[PDB]
């Protein structure tokens, strides 16, 4: 009964509802990268292993 | 299977020195493998003849 | 025509899941780049083995737990799904976990006296707590193909799977890890060419000295691709419908035919005999329950009208 607990939601609200999302924000271009020594910048293409 | 015996169907010449040269169909993006692995073959051990 | 297709070369087995074939001599640089091609195939698209579907003795969803275990089910199943094996008849086996009584729950509590080699007879799932407690399931397993997680179809994947019929991470691909290394050529004729070295390590489904061609085929069968130059394609074939005279403007009702035919030709949606007059007989074998007898009724019930099958027309 911290789950089955209720709380007032002020005069104007009988009930409230929620959902949470595990958003798998994958590796992609336009996203940002860096290293420890102050190099900071955008991922500007993904290259085949030989395109390198 | 989708290695569908993918013959060089679409070549498009430009005049006795240059064509488009294309290879199809390919495995959900596999031109990324062939266009960098096989393109290195095309720069390794090739025919023709010249002054020495 | 001056192909080379080399063979025979090397052996260095280490432990069932890793062996170390190597390649020399190589022409002037070949070993420096080629090991990056299989780095796609031996991850994405491979056949091998995985679990496909599961049904459980009191657990409708893996996002939960069962009142008698000592470990909890989502982060158990994350480890169970790696159980991948080998199969020796047709591709599939619906295995079973048969477990009851105190102690660990393992690959040694599973059905294994048939066409199957459970190469993981040391995998462990969880515990049980009393001499009459249980955990049991059906387990569909195939050799299959690909790196498929339990959501991949992404719609029609709401699908009506009877509540407890778990779809599973069918990651059939027996490798993700593959890489290579290089030397100078060392065959005692030479010190003057290059040499490839392999560091494949596996899902335990096979060893690197056990089998290979399908795992190199999206690089070997990528060669006919440049020669023998005949290819492949499909058409468009229909017209936009419909006008007088009402010889074609009729449902199957007008034909005087049998009831199972009238159920499966209803599923095949042929609600105007104006197109049953021109659909190919082989093209009626395109929905099940429509077999050798119903496919044979068509051949005179159309003619009985004073009509025929096989009557394409330039305007409908």
């Amino acid at each position: 009964r911290k789950i089955t607990q209720g709380d007032d939601l002020a005069p104007g609200v009988l009930k409230i509802v929620k959902v949470y999302l595990a958003v798998k924000r994958r590796i992609q271009p336009g996203d940002k990268m860096a290293g420890r020594h102050g190099n900071k910048g955008v991922i500007s293409k993904i290259n085949p292993i030989e395109d390198m | 299977t989708e290695f569908l015996k993918p013959r060089l169907v679409d070549i498009e010449q430009v005049s006795s020195t240059h064509a488009k040269v294309t290879l199809e169909p390919l495995e959900r993006g596999f031109g990324h493998t062939l266009g960098n692995a096989l393109r290195r073959i095309l720069l390794s051990s090739m025919p023709g003849c010249a002054v020495t | 025509t001056e192909f080379l297709k080399p063979r025979l070369v090397d052996i260095e087995q280490v432990s069932s899941t890793h062996a170390k074939v190597t390649l020399e001599p190589l022409e002037r640089g070949f070993g420096h780049t080629l090991g990056n091609a299989l780095r796609r195939i031996l991850l994405s698209s491979m056949p091998g083995c995985a679990v496909t579907e599961v049904e459980i003795d009191g657990v409708l969803h893996e996002y939960s737990t069962k009142e008698g275990v000592q470990e909890d089910i989502l982060e158990i199943l994350l480890n169970l799904k790696g159980l991948a094996v080998r199969v020796q008849g047709k591709d599939e086996v619906i295995l079973t976990l048969n477990k009851s009584g105190i102690g660990p729950v393992t690959a040694a509590d599973i059905t294994h006296d048939g066409d199957v080699e459970i190469v993981k007879p040391q995998h462990v799932i969880c515990h049980l707590t009393d001499e009459n407690a249980s955990i049991s399931m059906r387990i569909k397993v195939q050799r299959g193909r690909g790196y498929v997680p339990a959501s991949t179809r992404i719609h029609s994947e709401e699908d009506e799977r009877p509540i407890g019929r778990l779809l599973v991470d069918a990651c059939y691909s027996p490798v993700e890890r593959i890489a290579y290394n290089v030397e100078a050529a060392r065959v005692e004729q030479r010190t003057d060419l290059d040499k490839l070295v392999i560091e494949m390590e596996t899902n335990g489904t096979i060893d690197p000295e056990e089998a290979i061609r399908r795992a190199a085929t999206i690089l070997a069968e990528q060669l006919e691709a440049f020669v023998d130059l005949r290819d492949v394609r499909q058409p468009e074939v229909k017209e936009e419908k419909p006008e007088f005279d009402p010889i074609l403007l009729r449902p199957v009702d007008d034909l005087e035919l049998t009831v199972r035919s009238a159920n499966c030709l209803k599923a095949e949606a042929i609600h105007y005999i104006g197109d049953l007059v021109q659909r190919t007989e082989v093209e009626l074998l395109k929905t099940p329950n429509l077999g050798k007898k119903s496919l044979t009724e068509i051949k005179d019930v159309l003619a009985s009208r004073g009509l025929s099958l096989g009557m394409r027309l330039e305007n409908w």
